[PDB]
């Protein structure tokens, strides 16, 4: 049973370092070229590296985007494969998958290697005007932004938690900027609009800020 | 070098066809990579032989384009799949596909796009969102215009996650300079689901 597992992932500040290897068994090992591989989060895959077999002399090649900065090596006798990522940038952030040969035929459950500040950071929190322009008859949409926070989560609240029909939180995308950003939307009467007040309730544990944004029609 | 489809949907039982075109594809080895959410890649053994009984997965790779072939779809095929080859610098990939198999019926995308707030504003940013709710299959493109000019840079889109009605959900966000906001006419969301389009407009007026 051919395994591959891949170690050492983990945070790391832009311009720094990290070592990865990938453990193999169940063939010979020594007979493969190995590869490394990765993929960022919510994109596709890119190849990094491959490595000959040791009868070709184990000469190494790499992506244009990795030139100088990462190495890649192997120890046959421990059945290892490694990768030095040196000089480390944010674009680097993915799993890291290491595949067996030309083939590709077997790959890890690979490892995540994240290159950010990580630095804590509360919301800026905005409020998003009522349109009825998308919502059924007799309704309209507000919300909040919820901008350039980190870590995971934010919680979002309407009211105080009181107003809990047609609210619709949406998942955080992360940004390249290394931060997260959320919405919160929430449908509500049109004739409501200036005789009631809406207001989201923020809370970033994290970074130990609270906001509550007003919500008014423009 | 490589280009697939963002998504293909099929009906339970029916044969799905993912292609993957590049230039001189049909003289290169094509391989296949099938991908659940969570998991890892895992290689698609595919027959590229001719005939005998019909293979739940075959390959064609001819001239520029290849294409894998599921027959006998179901539930448990439905990942992103992605080709690749070997070029000259190493190993290509195609962008990937989601492969959705239809477990419901097709449910159009609800979109509401909001324009900066004049609170970011006055904080020298400005943030385009676009959200998008109760479609199914779970795979849009979206794509932005400042007027009628594609725009590309400062776009941060999520991947649909599923919502409590098993449709999906998904967000866009454009960030621009308070200057580029205000120097259009119009800013515009446009998804893209199953073939249909919705297009979303907003001016700084």
């Amino acid at each position: 049973q051919v395994q591959l597992v891949e170690s050492g992932g983990g945070l790391v500040q832009p311009g720094g370092s990290l070592r990865l290897s990938c453990a193999a068994s169940g063939f010979t090992f020594s007979s493969y070229w190995m590869n490394w591989v990765r993929q960022a989060p919510g994109k596709g895959l890119e190849w990094v590296s491959g490595i000959e077999n040791k009868y070709a002399g184990g000469a190494t090649y790499y992506a244009a985007s990795v030139k100088g900065r990462f190495t890649i090596s192997r120890d046959n006798s421990k059945n290892t494969l490694y990768l030095q990522m040196n000089s480390l940038r944010a674009e680097d952030t993915a799993v890291y998958y290491c595949a067996r040969g030309f083939g590709t035929d077997f790959w890890g459950q690979g490892t995540l290697v994240t290159v950010s500040s990580a630095s804590t950071k509360g919301p800026s929190v905005f409020p998003l005007a009522p349109s009825s322009k998308s919502t059924s008859g007799g309704t309209a949409a507000l919300g909040c932004l919820v901008k350039d926070y980190f870590p995971e989560p934010v919680t979002v609240s309407w009211n105080s938690g009181a107003l809990t029909s047609g609210v619709h939180t949406f998942p955080a995308v992360l940004q390249s900027s290394g931060l997260y950003s959320l919405s919160s939307v929430v449908t509500v009467p049109s004739s409501s609009l200036g005789t009631q007040t809406y207001i989201c309730n923020v809370n970033h544990k994290p970074s130990n800020t609270k906001v509550d944004k007003k919500v008014e029609p423009k | 070098e490589l280009t697939q489809p963002p998504s293909v949907s099929v009906a339970p039982g029916q044969t799905a066809r993912i292609s993957c075109s590049g230039d001189s594809i049909g003289k290169k080895y094509a391989y296949w990579y099938q991908q659940k959410p969570g998991q890892a890649p895992v290689l698609v053994i595919y027959k590229k032989r001719p005939s005998g009984i019909p293979e739940r997965f075959s390959g064609s790779n001819s001239g520029n384009t290849a294409t894998l072939t599921i027959s006998g779809t179901q539930a448990e095929d439905e990942a992103d799949y992605y080709c690749s080859a070997w070029g000259d610098k190493g190993m290509v990939f195609g962008g990937g596909t989601k492969l959705t198999v239809l477990g419901q019926p097709k449910a159009a995308p609800s979109v509401t796009l909001f324009p900066p707030s004049s609170e970011e504003l006055q904080a020298n940013k400005a943030t385009l969102v676009c959200l998008i709710s109760d479609f199914y299959p779970g795979a849009v493109t979206v794509a932005w215009k400042a007027d009628s000019s594609p725009v590309k840079a400062g776009v941060e889109t999520t991947t649909p996650s599923k919502q409590s009605n098993n449709k999906y959900a998904a967000s866009s966000y454009l960030s621009l300079t308070p200057e580029q906001w205000k120097s259009h006419r119009s800013y515009s969301c446009q998804v893209t689901h199953e073939g249909s389009t919705v297009e979303k407009t907003v001016a700084p007026t």
